[PDB]
């Protein structure tokens, strides 16, 4: 009874705590502010994209981050939500993972193709069929993140299964489809989605030096270095977020130990804190390096006050 | 004992 608790410094609490309210608090007015400034001849295709980002990212700091505190940081158990809570919320976070991936793959196919081929550029993908695309984005990242509907549940882990305080968020599924779940996030969210667009970026990279109206490269290549730095990002920040969710089942219950398990949550709590960073990290490499976006959003930060 | 989140 009660051993479902975990041992955690309160100075680590508080301190996760106030950095999710500094991330929170950011990426939430950096998102926003983004998506009201976003509201043309090629641009207003990446406007979208960036919309769906900062959606997404949106999603995920106003949905995601209180359910992380209160339960997953704070109360460990009982679960105090629902099974549509649970589900629902792997589900949007999942969900977002794909989206995001496939909205930065996508960016960086456009970005190839917009620098290489400026004749097929206006052709390729007309705004209408651009938001379509975005759409699909959304609804494939839904069917991909379908499994988590599945996969999550609630299990009263109190020994007996009769204790309320033993109700928990828990994977229902064995271990065996669990390995193969983490494994199809993993690769699809992950790996292969940011391996094709550090590619992409290489490629454009190389064909920009290759290249070099000749104005108009300072802008691309303003683009180009953005792009960059968002896969960077991205991926130096995702890395022990799937490593844990690996961890997390590649080791076994004898290997299982209080010193790993205690472990394994403050691991939690960076790899989800560099989660959230990730988040909140997109309208800063826009207002930084572009410079009129900055002005836009000072602007309108000052329309609102 | 294996973590459960």
């Amino acid at each position: 009874n009660s051993d479902l608790d975990v041992n955690t410094d309160i100075y680590s609490k508080v301190l996760v705590t106030a950095i999710y309210l500094a991330l929170f608090v950011v990426g939430t007015v950096g998102n926003g502010v983004t998506l009201f400034t976003l509201a043309q001849s090629l641009q207003s295709r990446v406007d979208y994209y960036l919309g769906s980002l900062a959606l997404s990212d949106l999603l995920i700091l106003l949905f995601a981050l209180p359910v992380d505190l209160y339960n997953f940081i704070w109360v460990h158990h009982p679960w105090a939500f629902g099974d549509a809570g649970c589900k629902g919320y792997y589900f949007l976070r999942e969900a977002c993972t794909y989206a995001t991936a496939l909205n930065v793959v996508s960016l960086s196919v456009e970005l190839y193709l917009a620098i290489c081929h400026p004749f097929k550029a206006k052709t390729l993908m007309s705004r209408s069929r651009t938001k379509k695309f975005i759409s699909a984005i959304w609804l494939a990242s839904a069917l991909l993140a379908i499994p988590m509907l599945f996969t999550m549940g609630l299990q009263n882990l109190s020994g007996d299964g009769t204790h309320p305080g033993g109700l928990v968020c828990t994977p229902i599924v064995d271990t065996a489809t669990l390995r193969v779940v983490i494994q199809l996030n993993t690769f699809m969210s992950f790996l292969f989605p940011m391996l094709v667009a550090s590619i992409l970026n290489t490629v454009a990279a190389r064909r920009l030096t290759v290249m070099v109206e000749p104005g108009r490269v300072q802008a691309l290549r303003r683009g180009v270095l953005v792009l960059r730095a968002v896969v960077i990002a991205f991926v130096v920040c995702w890395l022990p977020y799937h490593v844990r969710r690996l961890m997390f089942v590649y080791i076994s219950d004898e290997q299982w130990t209080t010193a790993l398990f205690d472990f394994y949550h403050y691991f939690y709590m960076l790899s989800n804190a560099l989660v959230y960073v990730s988040a909140a990290i997109n309208p800063i490499l826009y207002n930084l390096v572009s410079a009129n976006f900055r002005q836009v959003f000072l602007s309108t930060l000052a329309c609102l006050c | 004992r294996r973590p459960y989140i």
